[PDB]
């Protein structure tokens, strides 16, 4: 056993029940994006205040701006930065567990020199 | 008239008097439960309907507490969880390891209801052990296995209520309550096989079955 | 097949989207 | 290896007719039938393994609750024909009969651990 | 040992930056390809786009040729049956960028008669896959060599 | 623990027939008269009681009769007798001891009564003697916990007591007379402190009647 | 699918197993909606029967009426 | 200011010792039923405003303000309800270490009946329902002799008093149970049931006994009312702290060298009740462990805090405990408190009705925990585990004895904490070791029994 | 699984044919060597499988005494 799990006394099930707080799958149609991009996000607002707002948000909710309206009416400021990088850059293809390798020669090295196969760390 | 109120930020409508776990269940909204039917008289015995209500400090039973306007509830949050948990731990305390030999095994409320909103493991571990309840004769179509009781009430409230067989009770008191005829008599009527679908444990079961 | 359950295994997940990705809330006035 | 129905020392049967064997039984090799005894008891009146459906995984015995069915270390029981393989109740039963002590001597050694 | 200590940690936390960084990378190709990219999801480091048949191979070569999104290397090619959809079948296509070492998904739709176009002209290692997919589900690549 | 099923014996069966007394019969209508004619279930405590008393314990037949007389299934009775531990569903002794073992009495020295009731009786709660004249059983709190310990005997309470006077105390209902309730030996009259009153200590009460307000 | 009744099952007699014939028997197809299934049977050519759901009717339930007044003679005596 | 002095110019329950008798001649010296017509005359919300104006509080254990819960059986438009509409009083006294309300019912009988009177005018009812133990047989026959005297003096039944109000007196005697002194079990007990407490809503107010509204009180709280509009309202408030107003009936029981019943003032200080109207503590104050000042039902104090702690309902709660019954349990150092504990358990599972589940199952688990704890036969982190037992029960109940279990055990691992994990290093060292549940390593099920160690508390 | 908490070598070739193939192959092998050495000097102590009986089969002391424990087998195996 683990002490944590084993114990008898402040070990409540439910702040160990790791299946049932799953990540949800998020889905992004091109209606939720433009709404990212005309109005803003949660962490960087661009949106009125009280139900000017909301109907804002139900415009594109239904098809009242599209994506590419959004696109072309989107300023530099929101692009570069919010959908390209601040440099201006696409974003690279990311990698969770980056990996930069190192090549052993010589003595440490599984075959010696003349063999053709390497030895990468 | 219907009135207005919010489950999880559901909001939902039923008429005034109900039930809160029938608001629930419009709201789609899946609240346990173990004594509460909905062709049954309301009781309130097994505690494990209870939700949050910020009218009241303390956790409700929602077969039994009134749907109000403007309420708010919960059946999310932590205080429920641990109720559940809670209540789910004394339930299976006296209970007997019987599942192998139970012929409600796969079809049982309580294994599942423990799976979902119960613990992993137990902590009774008492060398005094469990408690034991003497198998009762109420005749040759319902077959008992008294330890299995979890005294919900349905047998009683059916065979009281709907079948009009008041030959079925609650003796004793406690621990001891025993649900049974007090002495050996028969479960006399033509419908009481409904019995055996009605306690969702295998404490009353199909005898040629 | 039969035997499968019939309560609920696992509720909802967990919102794991970032803030930036989350539609903004208005402020309520 | 070869499948065995063990007992209590009482000479009683353990198996109980539960069919957990049956049911995570990845092959679907275990046939199972079962009433009320005439003294009153869950047992079994039909246990039948098709050692030519069985994979040998030992799914069963980590499912059983009473040590019933089990699978002794023995690989030496080819046949001539098929239809001797179409274990039954009764060959299961002298089977664990047979195997019992090297049975013990693999429980008191295994058990522990599973 | 007397005591074995483990903390209790979920799992999904380990991603969270990554699944910020995918959400951004998929904003990006979107805003990229318009036409095509009807949506995109994510979960747990996959990230998952959604098209149409008709944008399978411009999508394909962009997945292929552009610099910041050098899948190279075809992984799978499968598909899945939802009887309840008009569209029956959902023809996934999993790629790696041995580059960048990211994979990516990408999913289209079809039926029992509207074929998908075949990535073959892109990637060779497809045709097998694709053999399959028929074999197994009768999805009509059009454009194969030999189904 | 407590016993919630029946098994019939000759001598407790619906067999046996029972019947009020013209006394009790009478009593038992003025009793049904307390509560609404159509709630006369009410009066299935009450009349138990009268049973119990009749005959020395609540028997099935009792409350068979009891149903019959109130018009409620025999069922709803049963439940009833078999809640209230008072009913004593068991023949019962001429005498029955109820030794109140809660803390109270505990911290001013039930045991030793109960010692002493064992030796002299030979005999543990829930039994009987060999004489039908002891039954022995601990209970809960009976209600005199200031003047502990304590007991009673067949309603009466027998309160602040030792084990000598216990002693004694059923060496008496055993024969002859048994000395009138109320705390041992008069060493105290009732919840007054036993060195004496503190506080009420004039020969004439106040007459509320001169403190009135300036109303009424 | 329904039952063909020469084809369903019937016991072996070497063992005692349960045979059949028809490739059908525990093949069940799972759908969002009625229509769904509809649409897919028809599309494959299938004869179909439907058959609706019944679901309880609602009535109000209170803890209340289990301790409510009787004016006349109680009908019934309430254990819980 | 200071409490505790309360003159018997002052006293409400004079006879509380005995010194002038019981029959209706001497209570009519002592005053009661003086002016009783024209109080009836007066009407419902002027003895409910007096009554509230008093700050008259509950005296069973739940302190809600008395007038209110009065007043919630008069709303707007009772009179269409058309119906009988009546008061129950309770004089159940099951609570360990409670004895006031004997000594009100046998000793003073005639201010219960006035009082009964009194409160259904105020509640508009049309007849009492007394619940008393069925232990107290004597002190029933008592109060129906007076019952009797009453009506035969024409002060209760048709036109009491010579008023235009009908209000009749009944006796009811429960055949024992701690339960039924709970609200709404006491009214099923006498609706012919088992004393099962019911779920509020609905509130007895609305429906109640026989489906009527109904309203239960305790023996001292209606028996006191009378007084209370003769003297005038402001006189009870005279006494006690701003929201815990009055006299109060204290039984003080156990290791006191007097026990004894006293009527003092509310927010008494504990020492000085202790001190001036019993004996002090038996082998000095220093000898004190403990002291339980509101029944069983209440969590011990340590000495620490009863030095300076006020006999009230706000203090008690100011240190997470509460006033009771106002029954005061001393404990010594020469006494084992887990023992009491453990006693109190085993109350409490008799006592339970058998109805819901937390109640049912948990107060069996405690008691078997503590059986143990008294021997030893634990572990430390089983404390803890005691303690998550009693909060499985804490709040999942219908009534309040759940509660009740709770709280004794949560007090006794709150304050005596080391005396447990002493007793377990005593059983480790002079019996030997132990797991989780009280087992042993040799502890085996041989032949239908458990042989290779203790069981405690098994006597079946 | 825990290949970020061992050292190993990776093989890599040029030339693409099949001897650079073999002699990744048997570089693969003594690699696997080292791994197998790490592994069975540091391994830990604990449980072997998830402590959350609604996943994995809990013991079988605990299946035959808890009441939990022997729902949860009967749950997971059926
Ligand atoms: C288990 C339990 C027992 C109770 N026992 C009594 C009792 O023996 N006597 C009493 O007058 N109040 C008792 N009460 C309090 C209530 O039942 C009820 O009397 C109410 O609090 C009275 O309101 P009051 O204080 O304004 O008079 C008890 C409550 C519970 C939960
Ligand atoms: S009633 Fe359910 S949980 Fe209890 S033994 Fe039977 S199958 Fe198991
Ligand atoms: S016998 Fe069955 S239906 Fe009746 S109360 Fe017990 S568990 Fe419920
Ligand atoms: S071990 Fe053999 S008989 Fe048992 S489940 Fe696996 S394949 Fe079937
Ligand atoms: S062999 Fe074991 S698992 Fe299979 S039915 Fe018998 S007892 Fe159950
Ligand atoms: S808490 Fe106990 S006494 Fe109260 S209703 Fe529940 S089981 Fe009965
Ligand atoms: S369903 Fe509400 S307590 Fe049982
Ligand atoms: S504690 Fe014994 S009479 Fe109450």
């Amino acid at each position: 056993s683990s002490y944590p799990t084993n114990d008898i006394a402040e070990n409540p099930y439910w702040k160990r029940d790791h299946r049932r707080a799953y990540p949800q799958t998020a889905f992004f149609d091109q209606k939720t994006v433009t709404g990212l991009l005309e109005l803003g996000s949660e962490a960087t607002p661009r949106i009125a205040d009280g139900e000017a707002g909301t109907k804002a948000l139900a415009n594109i909710a239904n098809g009242g701006v599209s994506f590419t309206q959004a696109l072309g009416k989107s300023s530099k400021d929101v692009i570069y930065g919010e959908v390209l990088t601040v440099n201006g850059l696409p974003p690279v293809a990311p990698t969770l567990a980056p990996k930069q390798w190192k090549i052993i020669e010589g003595e440490a090295a599984i075959y010696p020199k003349g063999y053709p196969c390497r030895t990468f760390h | 008239a219907e009135i207005e109120l919010t489950i999880d930020g559901h909001k939902v409508s039923i008429e005034a008097g109900s039930a809160l776990i029938q608001a629930c269940e419009k709201a789609g909204v899946t609240v346990p439960r173990y004594c509460y039917h909905d062709k049954l008289a309301i009781a309130g015995n097994c505690r494990m309907c209870l939700v949050d209500v910020e009218r009241a400090p303390k956790p409700v039973a929602s077969c039994a507490y009134p749907v109000a306007p403007g309420m708010v509830v919960r059946t999310d949050t932590e205080r429920v969880k641990q109720a559940r948990e809670n209540v789910m731990e004394m339930m299976l305390q006296n209970h007997p390891l019987d599942c192998p030999v139970c012929d409600q095994g796969g079809e049982c409320d309580l294994q599942d209801q423990s799976m979902r909103y119960g613990r992993d493991r137990g902590r009774f571990t008492e060398i005094t052990g469990k408690r034991s309840t003497e198998d009762k004769n109420i005749g040759p179509l319902v077959k008992t296995s008294m330890n299995r009781c979890i005294h919900c009430t349905r047998c009683v409230r059916f065979a009281n209520d709907i079948a009009g067989a008041p030959e079925l009770g609650s003796s004793g008191r406690g621990n001891d309550m025993q649900i049974g005829t007090y002495l050996e008599k028969n479960l006399n009527t033509e419908l009481s096989g409904n019995v055996i679908d009605l306690c969702p444990v295998g404490a009353l079961t199909n005898k040629p079955y | 097949s039969a035997g499968s359950t019939a309560w609920e295994p696992v509720g909802p997940g967990r919102d794991d989207r970032p803030d930036s990705f989350k539609l903004p809330t208005p402020k309520p006035e | 290896g070869e499948h065995a129905l063990r007992r209590y020392p009482s000479g009683e049967e353990r198996c109980i007719a539960c069919k957990l064997c049956e049911a995570i039984c990845p092959a679907l090799a275990i046939t199972i039938d079962a009433e009320e005894r005439i003294d009153g008891s869950r047992r079994t009146t039909k246990y039948d393994i098709d050692m030519t459906k069985c994979i040998y995984c030992g799914y069963c015995q980590e499912s059983c609750p009473v040590d019933a069915i089990v699978e002794t270390p023995n690989v030496e029981y080819a046949t001539e024909t098929r239809e001797e393989l179409l274990y039954n109740k009764e060959k299961l039963l002298a089977n664990g009969d047979k195997w019992e002590l090297e049975l013990q001597y693999a429980l008191d050694a295994d058990a522990p651990y599973r | 040992v007397d005591e074995v200590y483990e903390p209790i940690v979920n799992p999904a936390d380990r991603y969270l930056q990554h699944v910020s960084d995918l959400h951004q990378y998929a904003k990006y190709i979107m805003a990229a390809l318009p036409k095509y990219i009807q949506g995109f999801s994510v979960w747990k480091d996959e990230l998952t786009l959604h098209v149409a048949p008709s944008a399978v191979i411009p999508v394909t070569t962009f997945l292929r040729d552009n610099t910041s999104t050098q899948y190279k290397s075809i992984i799978d090619i499968t598909a899945v049956d939802y009887p309840s959809r008009e569209n029956r079948f959902e023809v996934v296509y999993n790629f790696l960028s041995v580059r960048h070492n990211s994979r990516i998904r990408l999913k289209t739709y079809a039926t029992e008669v509207t074929p998908v176009p075949s990535i073959t002209c892109l990637y060779e290692g497809a045709n097998w896959f694709e053999r399959e997919a028929y074999d197994m589900y009768g999805v009509f690549f059009e454009g194969h060599p030999d189904l | 623990h407590i016993v919630s099923v029946h098994r019939n014996t000759e001598n407790n069966n619906p067999s046996i027939p029972f019947e009020f007394s013209p006394e009790n019969m009478k009593r038992a209508e003025e009793v049904i008269a307390k509560y609404p004619p159509q709630y006369k279930k009410a009066a299935v405590m009450p009349l138990l009681d009268i049973g119990q008393r009749q005959l020395g314990y609540t028997s099935i037949s009792v409350m068979n009769y009891v149903a019959k007389l109130l018009e409620m299934p025999p069922m709803r009775v049963y439940e009833v007798a078999t809640f209230y531990t008072m009913y004593n569903r068991t023949p019962m002794g001429r005498y029955h001891l109820q030794i109140c073992t809660t803390t109270p009495c505990q911290l001013c020295g039930s045991d030793g009564i109960m010692e002493a009731v064992q030796n002299t009786l030979n005999i543990k709660p829930g039994e009987t003697t060999k004489d039908n004249l002891f039954t022995l059983s601990e209970v809960e709190c009976l209600g005199a916990c200031v003047n502990a310990p304590m007991m009673a005997i067949n309603d009466d309470y027998y309160e602040d007591l030792t084990p000598e006077g216990t002693v004694k105390l059923l060496e008496d209902c055993k024969a002859g007379k048994m000395p009138t309730p109320g705390p041992e030996n008069h060493v105290r009259r009732d919840c007054e402190p036993a060195s004496g009153q503190k506080v009420l200590l004039s020969k004439e009460p106040h007459n509320v009647a001169d403190f009135l307000q300036e109303g009424i | 699918w329904d039952i063909v009744d020469v084809a369903n099952r019937w016991e072996n007699d070497l063992i005692g197993w349960q045979s059949s014939g028809d490739y059908m028997q525990a093949t069940q197809m799972k759908f969002t909606s009625k229509e769904s299934a509809i649409k897919f049977a028809n599309k494959q050519g299938w004869d179909f029967y439907i058959q609706e759901p019944h679901h309880r009717k609602f009535r109000v339930k209170q803890y209340a009426n289990n301790f409510v007044h009787s004016y006349g003679k109680l009908k019934h005596i309430r254990t819980k | 200011r200071q409490y505790g002095g309360l003159k018997d110019q002052d006293r409400i329950f004079q006879n509380l010792y005995d010194n002038y008798g019981w029959d209706l001649a001497s209570a009519r010296k002592q005053g009661d039923w003086y002016k009783t017509k024209e109080l009836i005359l007066k009407g419902d919300t002027w003895i409910i405003d007096e009554i509230k104006k008093s700050g008259l509080r509950g005296r069973g254990g739940a302190g809600f303000p008395s007038g209110l819960k009065w007043s919630f059986m008069n709303p707007p438009g009772w009179e269409k309800n058309e119906g009988p509409r009546y008061l129950v009083v309770n004089a159940d006294e099951g609570e360990p270490g409670t004895c006031k309300d004997r000594e009100i019912m046998r000793k003073d009988p005639h201010k219960l009946v006035e009082g009964c009177l009194l409160a259904g005018r105020a509640m508009n009812a049309t007849a009492a329902y007394i619940y008393i133990r069925g232990e107290f047989y004597n002190e029933a026959a008592v109060l129906q002799t007076a019952i009797n005297e009453a009506y035969a003096a024409g002060l209760i039944g048709k036109d009491a008093c010579g008023s235009g109000y009908d209000f009749d007196v009944y006796i009811h005697r429960g055949m024992g149970a701690y339960v039924c002194g709970e609200e709404t079990s006491l009214i099923e007990s006498l609706e012919g049931k088992a004393g099962k407490p019911r779920l509020k809503p609905p509130f007895p107010a609305g429906v109640g006994l026989f489906g009527r509204p109904s309203t239960v009180t305790n023996v001292e709280t209606v028996a006191v009312a009378p007084t209370i509009l003769r003297r005038g309202g402001d006189w009870f408030a005279s006494f006690g702290r701003e929201r815990n107003s009055g006299t109060k009936l204290f039984c003080i029981s156990g290791n006191v060298n007097e026990p004894c019943t006293v009527e003092e003032e509310m927010s008494i200080p504990l020492r000085e009740l202790l001190e001036k109207h019993c004996g002090g503590i038996k082998g000095g104050w220093d000898n004190l462990l403990g002291v339980i000042p509101g029944g069983c039902s209440v969590p011990i104090l340590p000495k620490n805090i009863c030095e300076d702690v006020l006999m009230d309902f706000d203090a008690l709660k100011d240190v997470q405990s509460g006033l009771g019954t106002a029954a005061v349990i001393v404990i010594n150092k020469q006494q084992d408190v887990i023992r009491a504990i453990q006693r109190f358990a085993a109350f409490y599972k008799h006592e339970s009705c058998g109805q819901c589940t937390p109640c049912r199952e948990g107060t069996t688990w405690l008691l078997k925990a503590m059986d143990r704890f008294r021997t030893g036969q634990a572990k430390e982190r089983e404390i803890d585990m005691l303690y998550e037992l009693t909060k499985d029960i804490e709040g999942h109940t219908i009534c309040a004895l759940g509660d009740a279990a709770a709280w004794p055990i949560q007090g006794l691992i709150r304050n005596f904490r080391p005396e447990m994990e002493t007793r377990m290093k005593k059983f480790h060292d002079e019996v030997g070791a132990v797991s989780v549940g009280g087992w042993m390593k040799d502890a085996r099920v041989e032949k239908g029994k458990v042989v290779g160690a203790p069981l405690p508390g098994v006597h079946h | 699984d825990a290949y970020d908490k061992v050292d190993f070598d990776v093989p890599v070739g040029m030339n693409g044919d099949c001897y650079d193939r073999y002699l990744i192959r048997m570089a693969e092998f003594r690699q696997s060597l080292r791994i197998i050495e790490q592994c069975c000097n540091d391994m830990p102590a604990g449980a072997v499988k998830v402590e959350d009986f609604k996943i994995n089969s809990p013991p079988r002391n605990l299946m035959k005494e808890d009441m939990e424990a022997l729902i949860h087998h009967f749950l997971l195996y059926t």
